[PDB]
């Protein structure tokens, strides 16, 4: 799904 | 009472999924407690060889969440353990981390530092060693 810092939760 | 590896059993069972990541993080957020015991393991594992890359950029996701989520907390005991070893995990990461795993790691420390997560003085210590490993 990709983890990005301004996409945490 | 104390559950043995809870902490590694949990960085075992994640995924990059952003729903996987906060699941655990927001687990770890409500034990502040034990910041300063995460914080260390988080830091040996990631400095274990038996832990792939995969492994590591996992870990990695974890604790970027719970250092930007704690400003909300006001819970500086989260970024001030993470942020200690941060600086040695980074340094380290960056000097075995392919092309694209290091990108990807850039923007995670920028966000770091431009939010001002952690205190100046770590916080111009990881940008340095970051540099430092790129003078070859």
């Amino acid at each position: 799904p990709s983890y990005s810092p301004t996409s945490p939760s | 009472a104390f559950s043995s590896e809870q902490f590694t059993t949990k960085l075992n069972t994640l995924e990059d999924s952003q729903e996987s990541i906060s699941s655990a993080s927001k687990w770890l957020l409500l034990q502040y407690r034990d910041a300063p015991k995460v914080a260390e393991m988080w830091k040996e594992y990631m400095l274990r060889p038996s832990v792939n890359t995969r492994r590591k950029l996992l870990g990695l996701y974890l604790m970027n969440h719970v250092v930007q989520q704690a400003k909300g907390q006001k819970i500086i005991q989260f970024q001030d353990s993470f942020g200690k070893v941060a600086a040695e995990v980074l340094g380290r990461i960056n000097q075995e981390f392919p092309r694209d795993l290091k990108k990807k790691l850039s923007r995670v420390v920028n966000i770091l530092k431009e939010r001002n997560i952690f205190s100046k003085q770590v916080v111009n210590d990881i940008e340095r060693s970051l540099a430092a490993a790129l003078e070859h």
